[PDB]
RNA sequence: UAAGGUGAUAUGAACCGUUAUAACCGGCGAUUUCCGAAUGGGGAAACCCAGUGUGUUUCGACACACUAUCAUUAACUGAAUCCAUAGGUUAAUGAGGCGAACCGGGGGAACUGAAACAUCUAAGUACCCCGAGGAAAAGAAAUCAACCGAGAUUCCCCCAGUAGCGGCGAGCGAACGGGGAGCAGCCCAGAGCCUGAAUCAGUGUGUGUGUUAGUGGAAGCGUCUGGAAAGGCGCGCGAUACAGGGUGACAGCCCCGUACACAAAAAUGCACAUGCUGUGAGCUCGAUGAGUAGGGCGGGACACGUGGUAUCCUGUCUGAAUAUGGGGGGACCAUCCUCCAAGGCUAAAUACUCCUGACUGACCGAUAGUGAACCAGUACCGUGAGGGAAAGGCGAAAAGAAC
């Protein structure tokens, strides 16, 4: 669930992207360094690509 | 009766042009600017309620502006610019045995 | 200026709209003329005359 | 020899003007379009 | 809101003058201040006899940019930045870095 | 213009076409007529420009009502 | 809102101002020459000439106001002609003209294609004319369907390049039905009972929310190179602000901003809440749009070119029935299905951008991008309609070169 606290604090900072699991991209995916996903999202996302 | 304000609004200028100078010296007749739509009762009635002095009579003529061209700054750039000068009027007046300036 | 030709009646500003109109008139005769290097009264004695119309229009209205 | 402009103010004015434009709808329409152009001279009536 | 106004000393930051102090005297429409005896130049001034002495080689500050001169705090001795608030329904100015009034 | 003033009947448009059904364009025009209608009620004679359609309109309806109707809209007679 | 100003050119001169009535910015207001619908008459735009009132006068004259046409309404008076109409005069309202596209309507090409060309196409396009609105138009079944049903208009995607039309050529080209956006329906043709009875338009208040000025806004220093540092190197700090722009080279922390949080004397938009003003509800009975539907002749519109041609419109000539009646179901007839013309109104979804604000671009970057980066619809050309250019860059700073 897309915490607005994280999306604040993240949303000046450089590198950095905040999702919600429903807004992943394929070029998101590739671009960023590293993924980081929490535990729920890996269940939505699971879910979601079926 | 022309009333006052005409009067202080007719009266532009002395006219000094040389055959100003001849004229007041010669025939006792002033040479002065006056607004473009003044008529010869109203310079009458202006330069004898405002100078005090008599008239006898008053000739005008319309002098057409010349065209004048000159530069200007505006932009950076010195844009030559021609416009033409505004037309004016000149008076004649004739005082009968008074003086003024 | 406004604030104290606000409280005149209607005929000593006309009255004092006559004396701006003579002020002008002899300081466009001694611009004209080669005096007045008080160059700036000019400009001074016309927002006056403009002061007083707007008051006498403010007055009859 | 003689040549085709022989001028004259009064004809040109009378064929040309302002107020030979206005007359008709046409010429009106004429205005209209040198307006909408944004010409600076609008007739010969200068 | 102009932060710099008729005399502030203010110091340099950049531009052959840096550390240099100096009197604001002029504070120009198109964001630039002069400053006593800081940007000077070598005006070389015409003769023009016409009511004026010849003139040669004339030393005169010209202006320069308000974003290159900082407020002088003069009691910590450094460039600092200006802030504003509000005191006795006053719009005031303060130093940053010690929060004193102008 | 060629309008009957009773039932606004119009010059309208349409082709002649011929046996080889070339379509040239002409008008239809209306069977207009100027006549002389007496008004029992007001006691004179008043002048309509109508089609013949427009007088057997009027010889149903009676003269007086169509005059009211051409008040109605404002036509001049 | 302010410590600086008197627009550019602009230097200067003479000045104004420094908590507060300098300048600047916004609301409201005043002034607003002449021409131009131009409107007192005229006219070769920016000019010429008045008439009638009111007032003033120094007796020369002066100032202000009104005076167009047409439409509607009213008052007065009024010919042939008795009444009466026409006409006349004066008032009061309203119109007029301009503007980019979108919209409805009245007219309406040809080039071209058909490998020629006439039916046909191009095309109801271009163009001309009239009218309106912020949208317009349409619109509440004489509609479709198929023996089951749907339930006003409008717009999008299919159906489908199908069925058809067609010198059966070139070409034109649907509906039924389905999926969506949006979605409320109502009046008159009339009387009684209730009988302001909610409702809708206008106006006056109050609240909310916008718009028209604004306010605050966070954090960086050393050293190297260098004309200059925002760059290199080192060590720090802000971030709901690392959008962007400027600053002597490339700046989160120098400046203007940005995130964020606030702000209105006054005038206005939109919502509500009410006060008042006109309309108006509900019930019972009724009534149910005639020179009309249909027909003959000629045209036009329907995808449909007259064909076996349904339906719509009408220039011409005719001409019903009246709810035990009538229209439609693609010649026509019979059954049975469906609907009720000849009276109106009606939001949304839809079209467009002269113009205003913000933002964006695998758009251009001075022979490109608008014709016009620039004082360009200019110079110049043409009697005229009309045509129509070329022309950007000193430097960080004029320090633009005293002698």
């Amino acid at each position: 669930e897309l915490d607005e606290n994280l999306f604040l604090a993240a949303r000046n900072l450089h590198k950095v992207d905040v999702r919600d699991a429903t807004g992943i991209d394929p070029v998101s995916l590739i671009a960023f360094d590293k993924v980081v996903m929490t535990a729920d999202a890996v269940k939505q996302v699971e879910e979601m690509l079926a | 009766m022309i009333r006052e304000e005409r009067l202080l609004k007719v009266l532009r200028a002395p006219h000094v042009s040389e055959k100003a100078s001849t004229a007041m010296e010669k025939s006792n007749t002033i040479v002065l600017k006056v607004a473009k739509d003044a008529t010869k009762a109203e310079i009458k009635a202006a330069v004898q309620k405002l100078f005090e002095v008599e008239v006898e009579v008053v000739n005008t003529l319309v002098v057409k502006g010349k065209v004048r061209q000159m530069t200007v700054r505006s932009g950076g750039r010195v844009i030559r610019t021609s416009g033409r000068r505004s037309d004016w009027k000149k008076a004649y007046v004739t005082l009968k045995e008074g003086q003024n300036l | 200026k406004a604030k104290e030709l606000r409280e005149k009646s209607v005929e000593e500003l006309n009255t004092e709209l006559l004396n701006l109109l003579r002020e002008q008139f002899n300081l466009r005769m001694q611009a004209a003329s080669g005096q007045l290097q008080q160059s700036h009264l000019l400009k001074q004695v016309r927002r006056d005359v403009a002061r007083v119309k707007t008051l006498l229009n403010e007055k009859a209205g | 020899m003689k040549r085709t402009f022989q001028p004259s103010v009064l004809k040109r004015n009378r064929s040309h003007g302002f107020r030979a434009r206005m007359a008709t709808k046409n010429g009106r329409q004429v205005l209209a379009r040198r307006r909408a152009k944004g010409r600076a001279r609008l007739t010969v009536s200068k | 809101a102009a932060k710099i106004r008729r005399d502030d000393e203010v110091i340099v930051l950049t531009g052959k003058d840096k550390g240099k102090r100096g009197k604001v005297k002029n504070v120009l429409s198109s964001g630039k201040v002069i400053v006593e005896g800081i940007n000077l130049v070598k005006k070389h001034q015409k003769p023009v006899p016409a009511l004026n002495q010849p003139g040669g080689i004339v030393e005169k500050e010209a202006a320069i940019q308000v974003s290159n001169v900082a407020i002088f705090n003069a009691a910590t001795g450094k460039a600092d930045r200006v802030g504003f608030r509000f005191e006795d329904g006053k719009k005031v100015r303060f130093f940053k870095s010690n929060s004193e009034t102008i | 213009s060629r309008v009957c003033q009773v039932t606004g009947k119009r010059p309208v448009t349409g082709n002649n076409r011929s046996h080889a059904l070339n379509a040239t364009k002409r008008r239809f025009l209306p069977n207009l007529h100027s006549h002389r209608f007496w008004v029992e009620s007001e006691k004179r004679f008043v002048t309509l420009r109508v089609s013949a359609k427009g007088m057997r309109v009027i010889d149903k309806k009676g003269i007086d009502t169509v005059l009211a109707e051409l008040r109605a809209r404002g036509e001049k007679y």
